[PDB]
């Protein structure tokens, strides 16, 4: 299905209208969804919110028809950015099987975070396969999107890395890797490699060498 | 009081039936009503079918034709099985518990109600990828250190996604970061999991390091020194 | 000829049938150019073709009339009076038959203010007796002759269609304009009636009590519902606030009494009906226009119409 | 109607009928008068 993005400055209150309106009588059901986790319920009747969720997460009671279903999250944070659905079942339509959209909620105003680069050299055991990769973690940085650069010795490298999309961190962080694949003679045969981090208008760069 | 577990092949091989179990663990099965709930990559969540507590099934019309939920009420554990399966069948099946809603606006007497589920506990999730290709399990490489210093365990090249990874077989859990996986061109995952401990504890305090890939049951360990 | 499909379905069984959404070919103010659009119609005002065809229930008998909806059906009481030289005799007997000798006399120019409320079964919004509950037919004994019961206290009755109609405005030509239903704001309801079962239950013993003077106190009466005819004469059917009321009397009269709840109320599911048939005449029938928004009327049920098969 | 084509004024809102030709709209002086004993 398709995503509606949403943008919400940090502490602000949430809006976020539903995707199809009811008919009749409805009963709506409010998910958070983070891909890659299982979906909270947050609110299953119209405005019933089970145990274990701040009363910060509010819906809207179907008392007079014509009032639209909109989940509010008050003093929202950086943990609140997530996948929300409505679950939207009236006496009209038929059976809800479809989730609906999806509202891609971004909290804005968050605190830039500077990465923590961490370069590995190939280790003794893949040497020993006639294999070596240079690993090159990137973690704790905000907003999620850097730039990883290549260098043997100063010349550039761009024939056989990989890089991770950011992905992010249980303290809403993010991190990625990159891994630069060489003949273990070109780990012998050059100087040094480093990995430059570039992060908003920043590089860091972390090098090692065969010694 | 309530927690779901489910457990899947990981891979299974286009034009097959898919198979997936959920154990209940707390309360009963046969007293609820659950639910088959999976996420592929780009396309949001899709609600699969769900089972009642008298053991009444009802599918999503989307894969009705292609869909069996059971249950088994010897133990708490209830199937799914889906057959025919395509590369677009890779998601993370989801197990989750529904609640009967019964929302009613006029009178009960003339049908005036309609009944709404949700899902109010899930799982954790099962990763299942469809695809012709054979699994592999991956191979572990040490990634020796040198305020603090961090040390590292390479896990590289397996299929399919994904591998759990423990540090001292689960007594190191802090300071430990385990990175998402990277898809190679040669079709293999490679991973990468690194602790920050102390440069005191480098000797010798032993850190070994835990990785099982499921889908090959390679299971491994490798222990870093300088 | 209407192409008709349900409207919104899953409701309960047989009912998202029971008003359709149906489309037709119109004329327009050009004579020569056409237009497409659609009605809510009940299933008691279409039938079907023999495919989703359907036709509008009057066409192979009647002609069709809708009322200017400037004018309202709602009922103004009316005095009947006698010229002048003419006189108005009022029988005063508060325990008079109908018929013969009444004692206590007077005379007016005019008679009480009298509702011609038409309806069928319940007497609504009539007045009451002072004493007891008098019955009153021409030959009692006669099965044939219907007996006209008149209570001494009004039963109260709720009525509503909650369905919150819309009427959507449609030019069938130069300055005619035929008011269909557009569509249903909110839940798709069902259209009943509330009548205290305690109220009901007691009034219907004061009939019974009054019945036995005409048959023995030994003798069992029964209450069935009716046993057939048409739709205006088996259920109880009237006017409330502009749309026609069909009720299932069913469950107010299934009692039956021998020799010798208190909470909640007994509901009547009633339908509704737009092109009404004419009571005396046939090739004549009425449009009635829809309604906006949610009826809901309150009125009295002051007597009955009653029917005795010859224990 | 938005091309040459038209239409009467007044069929969008009322309907139309032709005055019969024979009769007059010359106006003709009229005399009110009051009934008996007014
Ligand atoms: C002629 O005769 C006719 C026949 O009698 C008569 O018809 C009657 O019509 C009226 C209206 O036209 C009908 O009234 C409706 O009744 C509905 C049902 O209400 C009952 O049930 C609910 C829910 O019950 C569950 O929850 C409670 C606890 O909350 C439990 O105790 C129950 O056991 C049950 O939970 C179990 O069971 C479920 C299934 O069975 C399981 O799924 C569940 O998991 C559990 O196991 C009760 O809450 C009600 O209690 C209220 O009423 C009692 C008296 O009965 C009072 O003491 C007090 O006021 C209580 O609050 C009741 O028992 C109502 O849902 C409905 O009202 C809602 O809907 C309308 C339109 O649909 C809305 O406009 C309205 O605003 C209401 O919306 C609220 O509620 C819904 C439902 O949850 C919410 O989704 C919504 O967001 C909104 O919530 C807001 O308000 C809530 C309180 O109102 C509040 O809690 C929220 O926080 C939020 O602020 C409507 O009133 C009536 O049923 C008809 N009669 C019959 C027999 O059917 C007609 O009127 C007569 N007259 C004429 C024609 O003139
Ligand atoms: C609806 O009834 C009608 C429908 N359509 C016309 C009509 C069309 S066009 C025309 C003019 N035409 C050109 C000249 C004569 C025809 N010539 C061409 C021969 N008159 C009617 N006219 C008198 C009517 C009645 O009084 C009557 O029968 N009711 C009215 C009151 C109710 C009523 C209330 N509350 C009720 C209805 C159903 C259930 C319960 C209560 C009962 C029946 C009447
Ligand atoms: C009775 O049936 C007619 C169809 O013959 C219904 O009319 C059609 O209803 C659909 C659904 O609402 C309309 O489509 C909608 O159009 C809007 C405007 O672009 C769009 O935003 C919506 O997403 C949807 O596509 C359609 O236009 C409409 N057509 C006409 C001619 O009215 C009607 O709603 C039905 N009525 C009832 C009471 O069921
Ligand atoms: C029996 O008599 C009673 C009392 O005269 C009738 O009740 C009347 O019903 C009409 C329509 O059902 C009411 O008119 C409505 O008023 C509301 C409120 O202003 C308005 O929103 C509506 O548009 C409509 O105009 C009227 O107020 C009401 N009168 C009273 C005193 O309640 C009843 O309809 C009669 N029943 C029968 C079968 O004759
Ligand atoms: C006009 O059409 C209606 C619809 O068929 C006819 O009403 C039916 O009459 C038959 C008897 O011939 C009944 O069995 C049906 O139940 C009636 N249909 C209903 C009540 O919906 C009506 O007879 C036709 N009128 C004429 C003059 O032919
Ligand atoms: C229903 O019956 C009650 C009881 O007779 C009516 O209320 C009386 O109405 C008369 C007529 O105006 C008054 O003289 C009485 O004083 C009223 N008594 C009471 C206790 O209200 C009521 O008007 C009737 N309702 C309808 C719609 O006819
Ligand atoms: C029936 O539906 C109409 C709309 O189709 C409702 O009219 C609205 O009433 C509210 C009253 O608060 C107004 O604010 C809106 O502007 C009205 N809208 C229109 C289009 O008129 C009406 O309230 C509904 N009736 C009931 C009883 O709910
Ligand atoms: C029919 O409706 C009327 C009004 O909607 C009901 O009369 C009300 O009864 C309550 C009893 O608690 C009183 O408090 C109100 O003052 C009454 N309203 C009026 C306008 O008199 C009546 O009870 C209903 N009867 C049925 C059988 O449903
Ligand atoms: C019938 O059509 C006429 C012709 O367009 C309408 O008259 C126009 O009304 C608009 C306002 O909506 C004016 O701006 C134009 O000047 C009018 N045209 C004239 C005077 O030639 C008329 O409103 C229409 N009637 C209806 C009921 O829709
Ligand atoms: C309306 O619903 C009834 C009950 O489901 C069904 O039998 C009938 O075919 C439906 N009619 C149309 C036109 O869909
Ligand atoms: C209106 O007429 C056209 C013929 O031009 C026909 O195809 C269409 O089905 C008609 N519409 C209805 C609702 O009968
Ligand atoms: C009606 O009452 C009068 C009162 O005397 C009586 O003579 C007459 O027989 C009664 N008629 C019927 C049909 O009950
Ligand atoms: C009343 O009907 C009965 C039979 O139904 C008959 O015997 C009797 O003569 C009738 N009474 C009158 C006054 O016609
Ligand atoms: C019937 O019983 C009543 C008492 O309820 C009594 O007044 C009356 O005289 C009795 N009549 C007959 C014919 O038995
Ligand atoms: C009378 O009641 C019987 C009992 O089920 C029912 O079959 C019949 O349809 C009812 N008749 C009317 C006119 O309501
Ligand atoms: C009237 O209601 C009874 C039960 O309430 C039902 O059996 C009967 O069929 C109904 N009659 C009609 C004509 O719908």
């Amino acid at each position: 299905s398709y995503v509606r993005p949403l943008s919400v400055a940090l502490g602000e209150t949430a809006s976020i209208s539903c995707g199809r309106q009811a008919l009749g009588s409805r009963a709506v059901q409010w998910y958070q969804h983070r891909p890659g986790q299982a979906p909270i319920l947050l609110i299953y009747n119209n405005q019933d919110r089970p145990s274990g969720i701040p009363e910060r997460f509010s819906g809207t009671p179907d008392i007079n028809f014509g009032t639209r279903a909109t989940l509010t999250i008050s003093g929202v944070e950086a943990g609140d950015e997530a996948d929300y659905y409505c679950h939207m079942w009236d006496s009209r339509s038929g059976f809800s099987w479809s989730f609906g959209g999806a509202t891609r909620l971004t909290v804005l105003g968050q605190p830039k975070a500077a990465p923590s680069v961490t370069l590995f050299p190939p280790s003794s055991e893949e040497l020993q396969a006639n294999k070596a990769t240079l690993v090159c973690l990137i973690s704790d940085f905000y907003p999620g999107a850097v730039t990883v650069a290549w260098k043997a010795d100063s010349s550039p490298v761009k024939a056989g890395v990989e890089t991770t999309t950011p992905s992010k961190q249980s303290n809403n962080k993010y991190a990625a890797s990159s891994y630069l694949s060489l003949t273990p003679m070109q780990w012998k045969m050059h100087k040094s490699y480093s990995c430059q981090v570039t992060h908003e208008g920043s590089t860091v760069e972390k090098t090692v060498a065969p010694t | 009081q309530v927690q779901l577990q489910e457990s899947g092949p990981g891979l299974v091989k286009p034009s097959e039936t898919l198979s997936l179990t959920c154990t209940v663990s707390g309360g009963s099965i046969s007293n609820y009503y659950w639910s088959w709930i999976r996420q592929s990559p780009g396309k949001g969540l899709e609600w699969i079918g769900y089972i009642s507590d008298s053991e009444s099934t009802n599918y999503n019309p989307s894969l009705k034709s292609r869909v069996i939920i059971s249950v088994d009420t010897s133990k708490n554990q209830l199937s799914l099985k889906l057959n025919s399966v395509t590369a677009a069948d890779s998601a993370i099946y989801y197990c989750a518990r529904a609640q009967q809603g019964k929302r009613i606006y006029g009178m009960v007497s003339f049908g005036e109600f309609f009944y709404y589920y949700y899902m109010d506990v899930w799982g954790k999730g099962t990763t299942v990828t469809v695809s012709s290709a054979s699994t592999k399990g991956p191979s572990v490489f040490p990634l020796a250190p040198s305020g603090t210093a961090a040390l590292g365990c390479l896990v590289k090249d397996y299929f399919p996604e994904p591998v759990t990874v423990s540090w001292n077989s689960g007594a190191l859990t802090s300071g430990v970061h385990t990175f998402p996986a990277v898809l190679q061109s040669s079709g293999l995952y490679s991973l990468s999991s690194v602790v920050t401990v102390p440069s005191s504890s480098l000797g010798t305090q032993t850190y070994i390091c835990n990785v099982n890939h499921k889908p090959s049951n390679t299971k491994v360990d490798k222990k870093v020194e300088p | 000829t209407l192409q008709c499909t349900n409207v919104t379905n899953a409701i309960t069984d047989d009912m998202r049938g029971e008003l359709k959404n149906c489309s037709f070919n119109m004329t327009t103010e050009l004579r020569d150019k056409k237009q497409k659009v659609y009605s809510l119609f009940y299933r008691l005002d279409v039938v079907q073709i023999n495919n989703k065809e359907y036709r509008l229930i009057n066409c192979n008998t009647s002609a069709i009339t809708q009322a200017c909806p400037k004018v309202s059906f709602e009922p103004i009481p009316i005095h009947y009076c006698a010229p002048a030289g003419f006189a108005i005799l009022k029988c005063k007997d508060k325990k008079f038959n109908g018929t013969g000798p009444c004692p206590s006399v007077s005379t007016v120019q005019c008679t009480h203010g009298i509702k011609p409320v038409v309806s069928t079964q319940l007497l609504l919004n009539g007045s009451l007796a002072e004493e007891e509950v008098m019955i009153r037919s021409e030959n009692i004994t006669n099965n044939a002759k219907n007996i006209l019961v008149q209570f001494n206290t009004p039963v109260q009755i709720n009525c509503t269609r909650p369905n919150n109609n819309t009427r959507k405005s449609i030019r069938i030509g130069p300055g005619q304009a035929f008011y269909a239903t557009g569509d249903i704001i909110g839940d798709i309801r069902q259209a009943h009636c509330n009548v205290s079962k305690a109220t009901w239950n007691e009034t219907l013993g004061k009939v019974v009590k009054q019945l036995r003077k005409h048959f023995g106190n030994n003798t069992i009466i029964r209450f069935a519902n009716s046993s057939g005819g048409d739709l205006e004469v088996t259920t109880h059917s009237f006017n409330c606030g502009g749309e026609f009321f069909y009720c299932n009397t069913s469950g107010l009269f299934n009692s039956t009494w021998i020799s010798n709840g208190s909470n909640d109320s007994i509901t009547l599911p009633c339908r509704i009906k737009q092109i009404i048939n004419m009571w005396q005449r046939i090739g004549q029938a009425m449009y009635a226009p829809p309604i906006q928004g949610v009826i809901r009327c309150v009125s009295n049920i002051t007597g009955l119409i009653l029917t005795r098969d010859g224990t």
